[PDB]
């Protein structure tokens, strides 16, 4: 028995159909079997202890999750989900991790086994901080975010949640894999847009740590701050506009 | 859009440059922008690259460390401060406009277009 909330219901239908839905209409993925696709997710975990999961129980399903996205238009994001999926729904050249098949699969999922049985734990799954953090959901979004992460190249933009506190937190996803995995090789600058909640948050200390992380592996750094998401957005969509 | 390019020149190696790319008619402040360059019998390559939200900077491989690109919005003008040329370096620059986010390395997605301005560097 675990502390946190077990596996979602009908995630094996939901899996399947999610990779169903996906491949029929994105082209670039047609050729995906996606019983294959469950066949690998499923051996990841299945009939393994879960706070024993590593990188490589996830190989198998990242080769079948291939994918070459155009490296220099990447959208990261931290605790911002909405407005940064909203923007690559305008902007439809970008994406996010969740625009890609790995991570639309897994996306707002629960999932875990058990190492003497080959069944689902529905029941419970492990809680990262009150239990191990090496199990199947934390390994998996470690895994896929870090590969996404040193896809990226040129300009790397990332979305963050300028109205709380640690507008940058460096225990997050973003803070402490993706940040760490951007290539200095090809990525030459990560730009920050912090969104506002209705002063200067590009200026806030966590924003100030974020540009030491990025300076000391030998990436510049740009922050805007955004005060209006909603004019932001019309203006993405239009720039001609002279409210703009 | 329409652009014009300025500040080329003839220099000796090791000299220096800024050009400058002015837009008259339309704005492009939420456009974009990129500096390319053209020697004579050969196709045009990337310089450098800026975007619009945050004015985000690019440089191809030849570039880094010693060109810089900027610009200013209310002037309409990007900037391409160029230092320690040589003489590889000839070419006519040209600045370009394009569209979306990102200012991307490809010369065929670019829109708008200037006409150039010659940059030699003697040996």
């Amino acid at each position: 028995t675990w502390s946190g909330p077990g596996t979602t219901k009908r995630f094996p239908e939901t899996v399947l159909a999610r990779c169903v839905k996906y491949t029929e209409i994105h082209p670039e993925m047609r050729h995906v079997d996606c019983q294959s696709v469950w066949d690998a997710f499923k051996g990841a975990f299945i009939s393994k202890h879960p706070c024993d999961i590593t990188e490589e129980d996830y190989q198998p399903l990242m080769k079948l999750g291939t994918q070459t996205v155009p490296c220099n238009k990447i959208l990261l994001w931290s605790r911002i989900k909405d407005l940064a999926h909203q923007f690559t729904q305008v902007q439809r050249d970008m994406f996010t991790l969740e625009d890609t098949l790995l991570g639309y699969l897994a996306d707002d999922l629960t999932w875990c086994g058990e190492f003497d049985t080959s069944k689902i734990n529905y029941q419970s799954c492990p809680d990262w901080r009150k239990d191990c953090s090496n199990n199947p959901v934390s390994v998996f979004w470690k895994t896929v975010s870090r590969r996404f992460a040193e896809a990226a190249c040129d300009v790397v933009h990332v979305m963050l949640d300028g109205s709380r506190s640690k507008i940058f937190d460096k225990d997050s996803t973003f803070g402490s894999v993706e940040v760490h995995n951007l290539q200095p090789e090809k990525v030459q600058t990560l730009e920050a847009w912090v969104i506002h909640g209705g002063r200067d948050l590009c200026q806030d200390p966590t924003i100030k740590e974020l540009e030491s992380i990025i300076s000391k592996r030998n990436i510049q750094f740009s922050c805007k701050n955004i005060y209006r998401p909603d004019k932001f957005l019309q203006c993405v969509k239009n720039p001609e506009d002279s409210s703009c | 859009v329409q652009l014009q390019e300025s500040g080329g020149g003839l220099v000796q190696a090791g000299g220096s440059l800024r050009l400058s790319c002015t837009g008259s008619g339309r704005t492009f402040r939420n456009y974009p922008m990129a500096w390319f360059r053209q020697a004579p019998g050969k196709e045009r390559e990337f310089v450098a690259g800026i975007t619009w939200v945050g004015a985000s900077t690019l440089y191809a491989d030849f570039a880094k460390g010693r060109f810089t690109i900027s610009r200013d919005n209310a002037k309409n003008t990007v900037y391409l401060q160029m230092n320690s040329l040589k003489p590889e370096d000839t070419a006519v620059y040209s600045c370009a406009a394009g569209r979306g986010i990102v200012a991307g390395r490809i010369p065929a997605e670019y829109a708008d277009w200037g006409q150039g301005t010659q940059v030699t560097v003697s040996s």
